[PDB]
């Protein structure tokens, strides 16, 4: 609706579905019924039909090409297209980074940090992996306590 | 449409510009 | 001084030896005493047999002469190798064991050339030495 | 189990291979049971 | 260090400031104008420029030259009020 | 020729002198380092620019620096 | 003598004579003491 | 030797490096022996005179060849049917088939067809006969002579300028804004009113007629009465045949907007009004700075005064006056960056808004011009950053720039570089990932699984400008908006007519393929900027070589110590950015050319559908459009495109040759040339001849430069062939 | 500063500039760069030790 048409009611989308199904059926016509190839092609047809129907009902918009297009501007009617998926990413990525940083510090305060970085201490690594589930509040706590950002006078820098 | 006399006037102006370019090249080479 | 009558290490010949530039510009020489007849590697390529006694060898480059000297010093235990440079005029000069002692050990008499009285961080900037004769030192 | 063998299994390439194989299996099974998810359903 | 001296126009003064406000030499010909004068000028310029702009927003093919001229007072009023603040914190 | 220079940071390790394929660096006497010796570059006209001296230097920033300058037969290592 | 002859008169000059003379003179200049 | 007379260090080199480096350092005056600042500036002045003379001679040659061997007079009759010929071909290598294949201009001799658009340009200006072009060429020859004489004269002892004159910023700025820009554009408006518009209306006006021919029936009374609107009354009708009096008006200054219907270019009256307006604006701007009188500003005062009291910039702009005035490299970088931006703008605006008559229908000309100016833009930007780095190495004075914006840039260079690197990785990772996702799904036969993001932001900007294709109703798409109501009676009618017709390139419709290629362009710009900025900021020193300013700008390396220091120079950063700049301009021009080709053939759906995966570009753009080019010559004959096919292969060859210098490095070649010298000296009958310069291998920096040059020439020639030949073979 | 003390480097050209090391020895003979600092981080050249002056090192807390 933004600048395109709903995909549930687009002749282009219907034509693409028809073409895919017809290709699969032409491939199926040369195989005996009940044979593994026939069953596989039938399952492919079912998967194609389910995918197209679900895309139609999802509320996705489709252009003249007959393919779904994504509205990644912030509109709440299309949040599931970029924003919620991206929030899940950011959660997982902050988890990974936070636990990795924690393990780096843990290995830093060890007898052999390099040995701990090549041959890992997987009990402690799994500990940190577990901790990573509240990484947003933990990272902000580190920031505000001053344990995250290092001072300008304590970081090596090249001469000007 | 462009006559030989016209082409010759153009060539003469080109020669003058070449002389001046040689002069400038000398003065720059110094 | 250099004695041009010292025999040579009975080399069989190579295409890595000196060329016309040796006869025109500079030709280096190395002399060393050997206690026995060993087989060494020429800096130009190939094997040669050094003689029992003094051996003189001609090369095109001081680096070749010094590589041969390093081979003698490390592989063998010969450290009396002297290096000379010869010009077409016959101006043979003396270079290695310059003062008779190798440079790796301090010796009284040398004068420091190229020494600076600060760390590299104290060098001036090209903007400061631009359109001037000052040195970045 | 031998502690030396366990340290070998704790070495970086073994852990990276096992962890990324586990992650690949996770993604593959997610796509096997919930395929063609071009969007979060809302 | 061997660079030739940089020529600058006549009567070039030092305008660098780390004080609360510049030195009023920044205002040039208007350095001796009062802060109240700058305030009144800024208000009058803003009002006149806004009025002359509104008289020209649906621009016709024959706009009034005086309205065009006066519309340039809205941008002028900004500099005038900046000068007012500068001149209030420099003693005037 | 290349310009080879030594600085106060020298510690007299002599590895710069021993690493030189030519004979450009020699040890001289000094009082600024425990070893009492400093590197010097008298035969800079034989320098080739390999920077082996620079490689064999243990001080944070090198005490010996080679600034590659004009090229000659000896600097270019031309046996011809 | 018309202008149509000028291409055939000049292209060989500009493309074989001018480059040859320039190369010879520049050779003499660059290798000269 | 005395070839590199400006360097004894090179004159005493016994090898071929002397010749090579004398070539490559001839114009680095600062590094020359005994170079003073006065001599530097005066030599630069004379060289500028010579460069202007060269440009004038080049344009004069263009005009002369179009006048002599051109078909301008028979092109001004049916410009949409006749191909414009650049110059005749005289090659003694052509066969009869080639001569016949190149006699396409209806001229009875082999010719080249111009792709520069000079025909359309001159026709719009007012040139109609070959005598006009010949007179222009004569004048430009005279001007080249005048400027050569000026260059020679200003090197004379009593005419050599002084440094107090060269460093006079205010007078030069005033004169360049007022006279060079302002009065020059005012004079262009004068030309457009006295010659171009009458010529476009069929009334010849020249040196013998312009002093008796009124540009307007009212004369100058409407000007000297304040009734300026009389100069916009009666514009040219929509049925005006350019160059004839049918449909013409009498207006000389207008703001109709949009494009002339028949010519499909901007109104000449609009252009004249544009130039007059910017002329008066520039004349006013050129009265800002102080000169021999009391009025005006001083740039030093302004720069020093501009420091935010919050202190977030430190000393603000203190010392920048001296820095810029004393550093020619700072000025060079600023000029190069600005000219690069402006030439990119020229490319963009000149296609979206054509100004010359019938140029839009010359498809090969438009593509050639766009590619030309984009490549020039990229070169200029790379040069601007390179000279910024050179300034940092050579002309930067920290004590002078004590805690001003420049010293602060140097202070947080690490933050700048790291964040630029992060944004580069961000863009690259995700753009390439989306492209690969689309590729894999389309390959598996599920194009409906592609991630296609609508460029809603750019579509919104288009709609704000007045495009109704996308339903947004924002500012000018909205009929009740204040923006619409403000300009409804000046330019909006024509502008909307232009924006909302699909017959032009003004604000082309965009889609997910455009989105993806735009983010590829963002990646390219950001990575080129990353390399260049890192080079500039680390030019003075890094943690690996903390004394780089001592070694300069373009040293080879620092040896294999400290892990290896290959390509540790700011010149190397330039060398590495140049690869990326070429990549990015290649992406930009690929995008432009494919979109416009598809639109021109009317199958824009092909781009809309295939632009979303890289196989689409490889198949439907390169493979599909290379057919006529690669068939320029074949076992069954040849056509005029044979030259472009040959140059296509030529570019491939030189590109791959540059790969040699870029992958193979010096030591191998030096140990090979040693054996070659041995063989020559040892060969009878050839040892009678000897080299005067010892044959040596190429230097490290020299090899990098030669490989880069070969790579660049191949890049440019290959794409120039492809674009011109494919456009000419498809249309 | 004394032996076995943490000192932050203040030499700009140093690989360990604004980084902390441990003083191993301080020579009172009167040489240019008496203090000797060991570091856990190796430099590009592979050395984890250096000689510094008393003005290029500051004790940390
Ligand atoms: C751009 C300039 C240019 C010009 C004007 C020419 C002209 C010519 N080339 Mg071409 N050529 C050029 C560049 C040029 N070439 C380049 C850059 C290359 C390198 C790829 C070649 C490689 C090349 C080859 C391999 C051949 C030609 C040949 C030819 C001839 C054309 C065919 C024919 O029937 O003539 C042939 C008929 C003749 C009667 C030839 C007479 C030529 C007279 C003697 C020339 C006078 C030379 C002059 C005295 C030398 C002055 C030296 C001074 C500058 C120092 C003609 C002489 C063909 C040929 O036969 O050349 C001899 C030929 O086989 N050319
Ligand atoms: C008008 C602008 C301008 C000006 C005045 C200068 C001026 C200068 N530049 Mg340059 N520069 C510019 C633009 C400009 N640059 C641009 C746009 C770039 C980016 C590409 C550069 C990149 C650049 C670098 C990286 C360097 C300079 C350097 C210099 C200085 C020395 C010039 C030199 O060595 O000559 C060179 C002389 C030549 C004859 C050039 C030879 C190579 C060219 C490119 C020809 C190759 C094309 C080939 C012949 C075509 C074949 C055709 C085919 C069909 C066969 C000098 C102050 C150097 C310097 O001194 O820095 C401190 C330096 O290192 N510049
Ligand atoms: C490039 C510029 C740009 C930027 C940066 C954004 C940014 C945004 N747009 Mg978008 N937008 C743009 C251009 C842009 N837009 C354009 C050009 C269009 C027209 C084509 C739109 C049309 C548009 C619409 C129609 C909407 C947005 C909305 C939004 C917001 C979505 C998130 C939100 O509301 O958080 C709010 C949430 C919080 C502050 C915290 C939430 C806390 C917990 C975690 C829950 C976001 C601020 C939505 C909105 O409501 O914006 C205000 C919205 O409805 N935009
Ligand atoms: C299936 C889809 C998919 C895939 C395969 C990837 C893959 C990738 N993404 Mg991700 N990304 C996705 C979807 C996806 N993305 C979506 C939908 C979004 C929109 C929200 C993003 C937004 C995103 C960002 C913002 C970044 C990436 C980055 C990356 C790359 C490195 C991630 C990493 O190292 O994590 C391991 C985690 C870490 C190393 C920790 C540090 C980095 C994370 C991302 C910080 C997260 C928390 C932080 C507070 C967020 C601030 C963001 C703000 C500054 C904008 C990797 C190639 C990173 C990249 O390209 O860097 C060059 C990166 O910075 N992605
Ligand atoms: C710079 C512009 C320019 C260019 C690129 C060309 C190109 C050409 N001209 Mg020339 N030409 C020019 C200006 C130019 N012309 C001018 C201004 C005139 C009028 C005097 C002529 C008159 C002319 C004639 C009469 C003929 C050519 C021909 C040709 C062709 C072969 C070269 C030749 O014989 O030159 C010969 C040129 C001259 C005798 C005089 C003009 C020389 C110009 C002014 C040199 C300018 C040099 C430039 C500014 C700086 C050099 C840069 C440096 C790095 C090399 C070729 C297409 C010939 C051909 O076969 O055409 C199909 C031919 O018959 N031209
Ligand atoms: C297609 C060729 C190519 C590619 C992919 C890259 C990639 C990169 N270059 Mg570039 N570069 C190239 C050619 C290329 N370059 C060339 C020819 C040159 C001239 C010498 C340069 C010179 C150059 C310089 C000088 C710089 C870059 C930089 C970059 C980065 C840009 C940011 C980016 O896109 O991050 C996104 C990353 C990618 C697109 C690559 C990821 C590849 C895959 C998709 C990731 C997944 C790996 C996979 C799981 C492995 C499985 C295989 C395994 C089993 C063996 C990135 C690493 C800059 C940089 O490092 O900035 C951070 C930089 O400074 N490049
Ligand atoms: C297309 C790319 C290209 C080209 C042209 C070459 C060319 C060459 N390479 Mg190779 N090389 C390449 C890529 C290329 N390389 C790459 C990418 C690498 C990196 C891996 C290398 C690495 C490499 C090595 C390590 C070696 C070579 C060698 C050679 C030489 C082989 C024998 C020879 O001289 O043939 C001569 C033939 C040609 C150069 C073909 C083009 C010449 C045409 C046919 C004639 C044109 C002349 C024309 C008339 C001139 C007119 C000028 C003017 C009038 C316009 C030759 C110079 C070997 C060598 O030198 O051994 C002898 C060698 O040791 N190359
Ligand atoms: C869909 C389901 C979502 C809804 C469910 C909501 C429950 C969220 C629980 C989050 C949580 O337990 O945080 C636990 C963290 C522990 O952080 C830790 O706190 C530590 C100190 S201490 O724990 O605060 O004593 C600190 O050192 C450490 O770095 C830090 O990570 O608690 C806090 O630090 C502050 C909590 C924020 C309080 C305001 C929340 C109001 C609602
Ligand atoms: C019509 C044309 C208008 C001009 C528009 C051009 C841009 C204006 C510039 C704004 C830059 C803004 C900016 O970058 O400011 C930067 C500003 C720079 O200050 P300086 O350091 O020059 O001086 C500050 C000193 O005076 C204090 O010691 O520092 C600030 O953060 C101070 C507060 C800014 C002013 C706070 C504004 C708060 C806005 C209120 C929220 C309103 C939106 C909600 C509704
Ligand atoms: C035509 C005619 C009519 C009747 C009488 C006459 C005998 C004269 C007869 C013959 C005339 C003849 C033979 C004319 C010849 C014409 C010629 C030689 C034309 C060539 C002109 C060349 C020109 C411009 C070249 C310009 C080059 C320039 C700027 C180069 C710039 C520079 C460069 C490249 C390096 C640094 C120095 C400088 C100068 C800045
Ligand atoms: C006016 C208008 C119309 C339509 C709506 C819109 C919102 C667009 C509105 C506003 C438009 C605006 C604000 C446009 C902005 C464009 C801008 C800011 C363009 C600037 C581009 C900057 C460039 C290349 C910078 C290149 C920098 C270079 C080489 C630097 C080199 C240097 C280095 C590396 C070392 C020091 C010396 C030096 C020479 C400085």
């Amino acid at each position: 609706v933004a600048g395109l048409t709903p995909c549930k009611d687009s002749k282009d989308f219907q034509r693409r579905l028809d073409g895919s199904v017809k290709k699969l059926k032409t491939r199926l016509a040369k195989y005996e019924k009940g044979t593994p190839p026939a069953l596989a092609l039938e399952k492919q047809i079912e998967r194609t039909q389910a995918r197209f129907e679900r895309y139609g009902k999802a509320g996705l918009l489709c252009g003249t090409d007959g393919l779904p297009h994504l509205i990644t501007d912030g509109r709440w009617s299309h949040s599931g297209e970029f924003v919620i998926p991206g929030l899940f990413f950011l959660y997982i990525a902050g988890w990974i980074g936070w636990v990795g940083r924690s393990y780096v510090l843990f290995a830093r305060e060890s007898d052999k940090p390099t040995e701990k970085e090549i041959i890992l201490d997987v009990p402690a690594a799994l500990s940190f992996v577990s901790t990573g589930f509240i990484w947003p509040v933990s990272a902000f706590k580190e920031f505000t306590s001053g344990n995250l950002i290092a001072d300008e006078s304590e970081i090596t820098v090249s001469p000007r | 449409m462009i006559s030989d006399t016209q082409i010759f006037v153009a060539l003469i102006l080109a020669l003058v510009s070449l002389v001046l370019a040689i002069r400038l090249g000398t003065a720059l080479y110094q | 001084t250099l004695n041009l009558q010292i025999p040579s290490p009975t080399f069989e010949g190579s295409t890595g030896g000196w060329l016309r530039a040796a006869e025109v510009e500079e030709k280096y020489a190395i002399t060393w005493t050997s206690g026995k007849e060993q087989v060494f590697e020429m800096p130009t390529g190939g094997a040669a047999i050094m003689r029992k006694g003094e051996n003189l060898l001609y090369l095109a480059r001081k680096e070749q002469c010094l590589a041969l000297g390093t081979q003698l010093k490390t592989g063998f235990k010969i450290t009396d190798y002297k290096i000379y440079r010869i010009f077409p005029s016959g101006e043979v000069q003396y270079l290695h064991p310059k003062d008779g002692v190798f440079p790796e050990k301090v010796n009284a008499g040398r004068i420091g050339v190229g020494n600076v009285s600060h760390s590299i961080g104290k060098n001036l900037n090209p903007s400061q030495i631009k359109f001037t004769n000052k040195s970045f030192n | 189990m031998d502690s030396n063998f366990l340290k070998y299994l704790s070495t970086a390439p073994v852990l990276l291979t096992v962890w990324l194989s586990f992650t690949a299996g996770l993604v593959i099974e997610a796509n096997r049971f919930f395929p063609d998810m071009l969007y979060f359903p809302m | 260090a061997g660079y030739s001296p940089v020529p600058s126009p006549d009567n070039t003064k030092e305008t660098y400031w780390e004080t609360k406000a510049p030195s009023s030499q920044v205002l040039g010909i208007g350095k001796d104008v009062s802060s109240g004068n700058y305030i009144v000028a800024s208000v009058v310029a803003a009002v006149v420029g806004a009025a002359c702009t509104g008289q020209c927003i649906p621009l016709t093919v024959s706009p009034n030259p005086v309205f065009i001229l006066g519309s340039f007072l809205l941008p002028y009023s900004w500099a005038l009020h900046v000068a007012a603040w500068i001149q209030r914190n420099n003693g005037k | 020729s290349h310009a080879v220079k030594v600085y106060d940071t020298c510690i007299g390790c002599t590895q710069c002198v021993r690493a030189c394929p030519c004979d450009v660096l020699e040890m001289v006497s000094w009082d600024g380092c425990k070893a009492g010796q400093i590197a010097s570059a008298p035969r800079t006209e034989d320098c080739i620019g390999c920077k082996r001296c620079e490689t064999a230097c243990p001080t944070d920033f090198l005490s010996v620096r080679v600034y590659l300058g004009g090229e000659t037969t000896r600097s270019m290592g031309l046996a011809y | 003598m018309t202008a149509a002859y000028l291409p055939s008169i000049l292209v060989p000059l500009i493309g074989l004579i001018f480059p040859g003379f320039v190369m010879g003179f520049a050779f003499i200049y660059i290798e000269q003491e | 030797t005395k070839f590199p007379k400006f360097s004894q260090a090179l004159a005493q080199d016994p090898a071929t490096r002397r010749i090579w480096y004398g070539l490559a350092t001839a114009h680095d005056f600062e590094s020359h022996d005994g170079m003073t600042e006065e001599n530097l500036y005066q030599k630069i002045f004379a060289s500028h005179f010579g460069h202007l003379a060269i440009i004038f001679l080049w344009t004069s040659g263009n005009l002369f060849h179009v006048a002599w061997q051109g078909n301008f007079e028979q092109w001004v009759l049916n410009p949409l049917k006749v191909k414009p010929v650049a110059h005749a071909i005289w090659d003694p290598h052509f066969g009869q088939p080639a001569v016949k294949a190149f006699t396409k201009g209806g001229v009875f001799y082999p010719v080249n067809i111009a792709t520069s658009g000079v025909y359309h340009w001159w026709y719009t200006i007012g040139m109609r006969t070959n005598n006009d072009l010949y007179a222009g060429s004569l004048f430009l020859l005279f001007l080249s002579g005048v400027f050569l004489f000026a260059g020679w004269l200003h090197l004379q002892p009593k005419f050599r300028p002084g440094l107090s004159w060269f460093k006079n910023n205010e007078s030069r700025l005033n004169h360049h804004l007022s006279g060079l820009f302002g009065f020059s554009s005012l004079a262009w408006a004068g030309h457009l009113i006295h010659i171009a518009i009458p010529e476009a209306r069929g009334q010849h006006v020249g040196w013998d007629n312009f002093t008796k021919t009124l540009p307007h029936p009212a004369g100058l009374t409407p000007f000297f009465t304040g009734n300026w609107s009389l100069y916009a009354d009666n514009p040219d009708t929509a049925n005006h045949i350019f160059g004839t009096s049918e449909g013409s008006g009498s207006a000389i200054l207008t703001f109709l907007g949009g494009f002339h219907p028949q010519t499909q270019a901007l109104w000449l009256t609009d252009i004249a009004h544009h130039h007059l307006a910017i002329g008066v604006v520039f004349i006013f701007a050129g009265h800002m700075y102080r000169t021999n009188w009391g009025i005006g500003h001083s740039l030093k005062e302004i720069l020093d005064a501009h420091r935010p009291p919050g202190g977030r910039l430190g000393a603000g702009h203190k010392g920048l006056f001296e820095t810029i005035t004393n550093s020619l490299h700072f000025q060079l970088g600023l000029a190069l960056a600005s000219i690069g931006v402006i030439t990119s703008l020229v490319a963009q605006h000149m296609y979206a808004l054509p100004a010359y008559a019938f140029i839009a229908k010359d498809y090969t000309t438009q593509a050639a011009l766009y590619t030309h100016h984009q490549y020039i833009a990229g070169f200029l930007m790379v040069g601007a950053f390179a000279h910024g780095a050179i300034f940092f190495v050579r002309d930067y004075d920290p004590e002078q720039n004590k805690n001003n914006v420049l010293a602060r840039m140097l202070e947080h260079k690490e933050a700048i570089i790291s964040h630029l690197s992060w944004v580069s990785l961000f863009l690259g990772f995700h753009t390439l990932g989306l492209y690969i996702h689309n590729d894999v799904v389309v390959a598996f036969g599920t194009p409906e699984k592609q991630i296609l993001v609508e460029p809603v932001f750019a579509q919104w900007i288009q709609a704000s400008s007045g495009k109704a294709l996308y339903g947004f109703d924002v500012l000018l798409s909205s009929s009740n908006s204040v923006a619409t109501n403000a300009s409804n009676n000046i330019w909006l009618p024509g502008w909307l007519d232009a924006i909302n017709s699909g017959k032009n390139s003004l604000f082309l419709p965009i889609g997910p393929g455009d989105f993806l290629v735009h983010h590829a362009i963002a990646l390219g710009l950001h990575t080129t900027a990353l390399i260049l900025v890192k080079g500039a900021l680390d030019a003075r020193g890094s943690k690996l070589m903390p004394d780089k300013k001592d070694f300069g700008y373009s040293f080879p390396c620092d040896g294999p110590g400290r892990g290896g220091t290959c390509d540790i120079s700011a010149w190397d950063a330039f060398y590495l950015s140049m690869f990326w700049m070429l990549n990015t301009i290649g992406w930009v021009t690929f995008y432009w050319h494919w979109k416009h080709v598809t639109i021109w053939q009317g199958n824009a759906g092909q781009f809309n559908e295939s632009s979303t995966y890289i196989m689409g570009w490889l198949r439907d753009y390169l493979w599909l459009n290379s057919s006529p080019l690669i068939n320029g010559y074949n076992p069954f004959g040849m056509n005029s495109l044979a030259v472009w096919a040959w140059m296509f292969l030529f570019g491939h060859l030189i590109w791959a040759t540059g790969f040699m210098f870029l992958i193979s490095w010096r030591g191998y070649w030096q140990e090979l040339i040693e054996t070659l010298a041995w063989a020559h000296e040892r060969t009878p009958l050839a040892n009678l001849v000897r080299w005067k310069d010892k044959p040596v291998a190429l230097s490290i920096v020299q090899a990098r430069l030669v490989g880069l040059i070969h790579f660049t020439v191949g890049y440019v020639f290959t794409y120039a062939a492809f674009v011109i030949a494919s456009t000419t073979g498809k249309f | 500063v004394k032996r076995g003390s943490q000192v932050r480097i203040l030499r700009k050209e140093s690989y360990w500039y604004q980084d902390v090391g441990t003083v191993a020895t301080i020579d009172t003979s009167g040489i240019r760069y008496p203090v000797v600092v060991r570091f856990e981080k190796v430099s590009y050249s592979g050395v984890n030790t250096n000689n510094f002056s008393l003005d290029e090192v500051v004790e940390v807390v």
